[PDB]
RNA sequence: CUCGAUGUCGGCUCGUCGCAUCCUGGGGCUGAAGAAGGUCCCAAGGGUUGGGCUGUUCGCCCAUUAAAGCGGCACGCGAGCUGGGUUCAGAACGUCGUGAGACAGUUCGGUCUCUAUCCGCCACGGGCGCAGGAGGCUUGAGGGGGGCUCUUCCUAGUACGAGAGGACCGGAAGGGACGCACCUCUGGUUUCCCAGCUGUCCCUCCAGGGGCAUAAGCUGGGUAGCCAUGUGCGGAAGGGAUAACCGCUGAAAGCAUCUAAGCGGGAAGCCCGCCCCAAGAUGAGGCCUCCCACGGCGUCAAGCCGGUAAGGACCCGGGAAGACCACCCGGUGGAUGGGCCGGGGGUGUAAGCGCCGCGAGGCGUUGAGCCGACCGGUCCCAAUCGUCCGAGGUCUUGACC
């Protein structure tokens, strides 16, 4: 789920707005994006020049799919979206702040960062 | 599709009328059931019963025909109310074994 | 637009073989009911009528 | 809740929950509650635990 | 009869802690037919008529405590298997038929400005000009539905008399409910 | 060899070898401590990703990765597509030519044909066989499937280390591609199951319906089976024989030497092991459980007849069993179809009367109505009655009662 050049908007502030799905960030193979998930693509457009820029190589992480997300609790989960956020090499978002909820996954996968800086973690 | 019914149609109709037909192995087997479901209906017998099984047949005189007429002298069994029969020739070029089925009686 | 025909005489000998494995086999037919005669196992007929019910003619 | 609002619902002892952005939500239910909703205002909204 | 075996149940998950899916697995005992040794001569199988009532209408742990339950009488209930076991079961396959080298056999089939036309499902190819004709390797239509199907790591995890049955942690089965199931746990790796 | 004709580039798919091995293990080497590289010997198992721009392969670029291999087989594949392209006539430019035409310079567009016979492959039936006639159960020689991997943690930040770092060895967990199987949970189906709808013809006027509006006219939705986006699971242990590679015991060379002889070490690799066939492996295998010597005919009549429901069949009724076939369960002392009946599931409270508003409608009765296969009762219905075929126990030798 979201690869080749699926798009997703952002909800920290990054300085983004959207980003093209490069690859999916693993080992060979592998051909999916599922929050948690780490992405290797870039912008689609960023506001006016914050600090990110429109079309800038990027690394982000999966937060947001309307795939649905089978929660070993054989509960359900998903969105009306599809995004995620920016992050440094060291699996470290930049957007200062937050925006849509998410999913407790992050902790699981290591982020916490986000995890509470969310508004709310569903 | 549209035939299926078509055909349950005309046949149901038809039948009711003699009460036993001329059809191959299966179209009997099945406007069995059918008309025979149908059957369990005129016996429920009413309002509702009549506005469905007409429905399909479309047609006062028998409609309630079998509704009243029949019907009754049902008003006891347990579905079945027809005896699907095959019959011993088949239909020429073809080579059909038809077959013929009746209101168990 | 004959991509693939025959190609040798087919012959005879095997041809017919082929034509081998065919073959019919008798109406497996049984006796009357009552009717008396030999009836298609298992029906009435120009013949009966029966069968346990008289549904029929003649 | 109430399927958010869908009062119908649908799905075993567990079911399942929508949600849309802004740490907004939806809870959710059948395909009678969905598709309509996601589409527009809630207000408006009969069949179920809203025009009850 | 070395072994132990029975039909398919059915499957379902639920409860658990996080939650798991299984299926269920009809046996008792289904009596104990002669043992499997082949002493002095040449012994498999016999038969002292004790069976059911209809079966003339057609009339060394594992087999060994078999001698426990086949000798006790015929008949020997089911469940060593405990809680938590790694027994395997070898379903058949299921009436799926001969279909296209499609499904049959992963392939890529017809792709896009063709991958329709009217055209669609068939194999790509066969054999090199001078290779030569054909070889016994590129699958077929091989029919199937049929199979001798099984599979390992077959873990059990609880079960139950009320009729002798048995709960499995993930079903596939392979054949369908009502089904010929026979388990066993075959050199497990998670011992 | 082919011009009484072998359809040529690249692509697609389906792949199959090979090793000079890209990833992967095992090794010896190093100017190797660690870690990571370099060097070369042994091993092909398995495996070796998305895009871009290019008709292209090639190739450069983008993000991965352990890795992102070299090459065979007419640089595999057109009776399997592709058909861009170079390679029909157009026509263009440019270009030479008095010209006509022209060009491995380019540029637009330009008819890849339904019926496999044989051999061959995948599959399923028919024989005939395996010398009593019989149904049930197993052995597997021998074949086939599958074997890959990243990362995270303790051991440990301990060996090493000036330091920034980073182990063999030993052990947890997750995940990637992949395959077998499977519906429970999830999602896609759902040609009529259920519901709303506009246009129209019959319907009797209203209501309540009906085809058609594809083969459902349109929209919302929807079991059961199939089927992934989803469920289990798998590639492991371990055993034996080795590569390279490392040693021991010790000659011939009274001193040394893995060495000819003697004994061991050591691999994702071979053999085995794990699944999948499978004696038509003519060496027709084992075993248990049934059937008993019938008739008359010139003969080693091992030839013609009733048989033995032991037994099977055919015909019927049925199956996620299925092209046909073969294969499975049932054949009224039956629950096998349908039928009905409860049950579930599914559609969202019906037809009618009722009560509010001029009307449109609403609210009620009423979670109604209607229900396609899903779970299970009940002889309403329909599997009646009937046939056919089937054994007898081949020759020698001996071992025991």
């Amino acid at each position: 789920m979201i690869q080749q050049e699926s798009r997703l908007k952002v909800a920290d502030n990054s300085g983004a707005r959207e980003v093209l799905v490069i690859k999916v960030l693993g080992g060979s193979g592998r051909r999916y994006a599922n929050i948690g998930d780490v992405v290797v693509a870039t912008v689609k457009d960023a506001t006016p020049g914050g600090v990110v820029k429109k079309g800038q190589v990027v690394k982000a992480v999966v937060v947001r799919t309307k795939r649905g997300v089978r929660r070993p609790d054989g509960s359900y989960i998903r969105f009306d979206e599809n995004a995620c956020v920016i992050i440094r090499d060291d699996k470290s978002p930049r957007g200062t702040r937050i925006f849509g909820p998410v999913a407790r996954e992050l902790r699981d996968k290591d982020f916490m960062k986000i995890i509470s800086l969310a508004p709310e973690v569903i | 599709s549209s035939h299926r019914l078509a055909l349950y149609r005309n046949q149901a109709k038809s039948l009711l009328t003699h009460g036993r037909i001329t059809t191959t192995v299966p179209k009997a087997k099945e406007l069995r059931g059918f008309v025979d479901h149908l059957i369990h209906l005129a016996k429920r017998g009413d309002l509702h019963a009549r506005r469905l099984v007409l429905r399909d047949l479309q047609d006062v005189k028998l409609v309630r025909k079998l509704f009243d007429e029949i019907a009754p002298r049902y008003r006891d069994r347990q579905g079945g109310y027809t005896r699907v029969l095959k019959l011993a020739e088949r239909r020429r070029g073809d080579g059909a074994p038809l077959a013929l089925v009746e209101l168990v009686e | 637009a004959k991509h693939p025909v025959p190609k040798k005489k087919t012959s005879k000998s095997k041809r017919d073989m082929r034509r081998s494995h065919h073959a019919l086999t008798a109406p497996n037919l049984t006796e009357c009911p009552q009717c008396h005669g030999k009836k298609l196992s298992h029906h009435i007929c120009p013949n009966c009528g029966y069968y346990d019910g008289r549904q029929v003619l003649a | 809740r109430e399927c958010d609002y869908c009062g119908t619902d649908i799905e075993p002892g567990t079911g399942t929950m929508f949600v849309h952005k802004d740490g907004a939500t939806t809870h959710f239910c059948s395909s009678k509650c969905e598709n309509n909703a996601d589409l527009r205002e809630a207000r408006n909204l009969e069949w179920t635990d809203t025009a009850r | 009869v070395q072994g132990f075996a029975g039909y398919k149940a059915g499957m379902t998950p639920r409860e658990g802690m996080e939650t798991v899916p299984v299926t269920v697995i009809e046996t008792p005992p289904m009596r104990a037919v002669a043992l499997r040794a082949y002493e002095q001569r040449p012994l498999t199988e016999v038969w002292t008529d004790e069976f059911h009532s209809e079966l003339d209408r057609t009339l060394s742990d594992r087999l060994d405590h078999a001698l426990d339950i086949v000798e006790d009488g015929g008949e020997h209930a089911m469940n060593i298997f405990r809680a938590g076991e790694y027994a395997d079961v070898a379903g058949v396959t299921k009436g799926k038929g001969t279909q296209g080298p499609v499904k049959r056999w992963g392939v890529q089939k017809r792709k896009g400005k063709h991958a329709r036309q009217g055209w669609r499902r068939r194999i790509g190819n066969l054999g090199p000009w001078n290779p030569s004709r054909v070889r016994s390797t590129v699958p077929q239509q091989g029919q199937t539905g049929y199979h001798q199907r099984t599979e390992l790591n077959k873990r059990l995890i609880d079960i139950g008399e009320g009729g002798p049955y048995t709960l499995v942690k993930g079903s596939v089965p392979g054949p369908d409910k009502r089904l010929v199931p026979f388990f066993r746990a075959v050199r497990p790796n998670d011992q």
